[PDB]
Order: structure tokens, then sequence, then C-alpha cells
RNA sequence: UAACAGGCAAGGUGUUGUAAGUGGUUGAGCAGCUGCCAUACUGCGAUCCACUGAAGCUUAUCCUUUGCUUGAUGAUUCGA
């Protein structure tokens, strides 16, 4: 394998709970990272700038509750780092988060 | 915890034969399996586990 | 045993809420605090759309 | 006196010095808690009264032969919710009490409202003078 | 001798003892209304493309 | 290897208390328009009603589990 692409839905308001407002969330950018570090095992996480534009959509106080992302695992290309595999987290604009099961298949 | 309703059975208090609320606690207790035995002798310094 | 809520129209098992006595003196047994608060706030129980008195002014 | 049986500890809503209403037709329009008739006391703790508590009163609005003078009084209603053994938490719209004698005899002749039921089984002559117990 | 044991819901102010009583007092919701009429209806509507 | 967990999801349970859309004239009225034919629509109108006890949130220290999905490795030391 070593190149997988998952389309998953992270319940963000569960991670960023227990954190004070105005600090929820620049921690979502820190929880998208330690979420793509568990489901993909790689400790390198490149967050798409559109994921930034979406986590910062309702300000520093109000973040989404769910969010549907795509974790794409790829190989380092430019003078490969110590770890070959990195994750790239992209934002998927899903209208309804209901009955949306996690799919492991993605081209 | 869950709170019973019961009717009291105590002579002459002023809740005699009148139905009271109590609180109760719930303890999930699934069976003990006995898995060994220990013996204890008397010493002048205490009790002493002898055999297991 | 089973009181009726004077705001929401709900059955009340033992436990579960208050009994405000007025000095008229009418006794009012409420289900929980949400109801009694909306009574003293003088909301009308035919216009909060979740109670039994609203659910028989209409059917719902 | 009047006690037979045993009253349960309810929540004591009326401390020294609360001004409750007088519901007695004696012409007094106030009571004022000076003390409570069984309180032994603890350091910094105020004596407080609940339903069925005899207390020491003055009158702050009322007839001038009742004003400026210590008298005994029994509390018949209160605003602090209190539990009964039946699980009922019951409270009233007003704190009120009635001017009473030294031996539990009520001073006036009528009570303008309901008397709580924990009051009326201690004091028969307050039970005898009220429309609606509880 | 206990007369009654309150098994109402302790995640809030629970109003009903059994889930039957939540369907005796209240009715069917946009829920078991729809889920009891998305099975017997589709069993005669899955063949509508077939026929 | 996957009798197990983690993430979701579904259901429960709650909590706010009727979503958005669409339809109705629901509606106080309109220095608003409109034919002979007596007529009428509105992108005019707070509000109201229907779909709609809806919709939102619900473990992050809530409950349940055939659903979808993931899970071959570490390191330091220790002898009677």
């Amino acid at each position: 394998n070593e190149v997988v692409t998952r389309e998953c839905t992270i319940h963000l308001a569960k991670r960023v709970h227990n954190i004070g407002f105005k600090k929820r969330a620049p921690r979502a950018i820190k929880e998208i990272r330690k979420f793509a570090e568990r489901e993909m095992g790689t400790t390198d996480v490149r967050i798409d700038t559109r994921l930034n534009k979406h986590i910062w959509s309702k300000g520093i106080r109000s973040t989404p509750f769910r969010i549907r992302v795509r974790l794409a695992r790829r190989r380092n290309d430019d003078e490969d780092s110590p770890n070959k595999l990195y994750t790239y987290v992209t934002y998927v604009p899903v209208s309804t988060f209901k009955n949306l099961q996690t799919e492991n298949v993605e081209s | 915890m869950t709170h019973i309703v019961r009717e009291a059975d105590r002579p002459g208090s002023k809740i005699n034969k009148k139905e009271v609320v109590e609180a109760v606690t719930v303890l999930e207790t699934p069976p003990m399996i006995v898995v060994g035995a220990v013996g204890y002798i008397e010493t002048p310094f205490g009790l002493r586990a002898l055999v297991n | 045993k089973i009181g009726l809520c004077a705001f929401s129209g709900y059955k009340i098992y033992p436990g579960h809420g208050k009994t405000m006595v007025k000095i008229d003196g009418k006794s009012f047994t409420f289900l929980d605090k949400k109801c009694e608060r909306s009574y003293l706030m003088k909301r009308n129980p035919r216009k909060v759309t979740w109670t039994v008195l609203y659910r028989r002014k209409h059917r719902k | 006196g009047g006690t037979a049986g045993g009253k349960f500890r309810i929540s004591l809503g009326l401390p020294v010095g609360a001004v409750m209403n007088c519901a007695d037709n004696t012409g007094a329009k106030n009571l004022y808690v000076i003390a409570v008739h069984g309180i032994r006391g603890r350091l910094n703790r105020l004596p407080a009264a609940g339903v069925g508590d005899m207390f020491v009163a003055t009158v702050k609005k009322g007839k001038p032969e009742l004003r400026k003078k210590v008298m005994p009084a029994v509390v018949i209603r209160q605003r602090k919710p209190f539990r009964r053994r039946d699980g009922v938490f019951i409270y009233f719209e007003d704190n009120a009490g009635v001017i009473v004698n030294n031996k539990g005899e009520m001073k006036g002749s009528a009570i303008t409202g309901p008397v709580a039921k924990e009051c009326a089984d201690l004091w028969p002559r307050i039970a005898s003078n009220a429309s609606s117990i509880a | 001798k206990l007369k009654f044991i309150d098994t109402s819901s302790k995640m809030g102010h629970g109003r009903f003892q059994t889930p039957a009583d939540k369907l005796a007092f209240m009715g069917p919701l946009k829920k078991d209304r729809l889920k009891e009429e998305a099975a017997a209806t589709t069993a005669a509507a899955a063949a509508a493309t077939t026929t």
C-alpha cells in the first residue's frame, strides 16, 4: 500500500471541547494533525489551506462541529525526509453529515 | 442511584403507614468465583498466613 | 400518586418537581423547573408549542 | 404547648431578622424575627425559622398597641422550598405567621390564607382557625 | 416492600419510566412514523424500476 | 488475526422548543395597480398556520452495538 486515501468525518467539537474559547480553535489545526497521525500513523501532516479557511470560517471562537476531510498519504519527493510517508488533509464540503460512513476507497 | 417509593412500617412515628420516598444506590454484582483458600494461625505479633 | 403538571400537562411520578401553593390558595404541581419558570414568567401554556394544552388546541 | 409525635427537619427559611407578613386579623401587618424558640445556637450562626416554628416577634406595621413590643408568633407559610417525606418539595408565595399566645393559643380569630400542614399538626388552635390546611 | 422504582432517565429531567410510556403518551415521531413506512412501502417500490 | 479496540455511523437518552424551503392570502392595511364584462395577480406586508414535538446539540468524563473503517515492529533495564 503506502498510498491510501480515506474520506473520513472527524467530530471536531469533541476534540476541542475542554478548551477555553478564543483558544478553540487554533487547536483544531492541532487536532486535525493528531487525528491524521492516528488513522494514518504518519507524524507528518500537511493541512490544506482550504482547511485553514474553513476552521477559521466562524472566527477564533466558533469552529465546526463535524468536518469531512480526506487524508491522502503520499511519498516525500524533494530530498525525502527521514520518514518517507506524509499525510495531506483536504477539506470536503459535505452538506449533510448524516449516514455518511467512512470510506477507505478514494482514487 | 435511583429512588424507591415505599410505604413505611414503623409504629408511632408520623410516617406510620404513609408512603415515603427514599434514595437508593445500585451495585452491579456478578458472581464471585472461589479460587483458593488461606489459613491463619495465632502468633504473639498478630495473625499469620500459614498455608495457601 | 400521579400528579398532572399545571403548565405542561404531563404526568408526574413521585419525585420530580415542586408544588407551589398560592394564597388564593390554589396548589400548582409542576413537572420540573422549566415549567415552573415559564409559569412565573407568565408564558401561556396554549402558546408554547411543546405542551399538551397546545397539542389539543390543534391536534398538533 | 402542643407537640405530640416528632416533626422532621425542614429547611429553615426565616432568620433573624426577617419581616414576614401577619395573617391574623389582630391588626398587625408585620412580624419581625427577633429570635426562634428552640435555637441553642452556634458561633456566627443566625437563628432561623421555618413552618411551625414559634418565634419571638415585634410588629413593624400595625396597631400602636401592638407595635414596639415583643410577642410570640408561629410561622404558617414560607418561601423556602422544603421536602416532605412523601418526596414533595412544597413552597408558598409569601412568608407569613400569626401572633400567638405563650401556650400556643392563637391571639386573633381568623387566618387569611392557607396554613402549611407541618404547622397545623403541632398547633391545634391554628388548625382550628384556618380555612385550608396545606 | 417497595411500591415503585423510578427508572426514569437520569441524563436530564426524565419524564417517562419505560419507553412504552413515551409512545403511549407521546405518539410516533418523524422517526418510527417514517421508518415503519420506508420498509413496507419500499418492499413494493423496489420492484418499480424492475417492472 | 482482530475472541479486541480506536475513529465514524446508527439507535437510545436528553436539552432547546418547532429549522431551512415551499404552499396557504394567516394577516392590521396599502396618497399600490387593475375593463366594457360583473374581473385579479402580486418580487407589497410584522405576524400566523401546514409539512414539523420539527431542527440543533448530545461525551469530549452520557448509554447500547452484526453497520463502515483502521490496527504485524517500539525502547530501557532486571538472576535466587
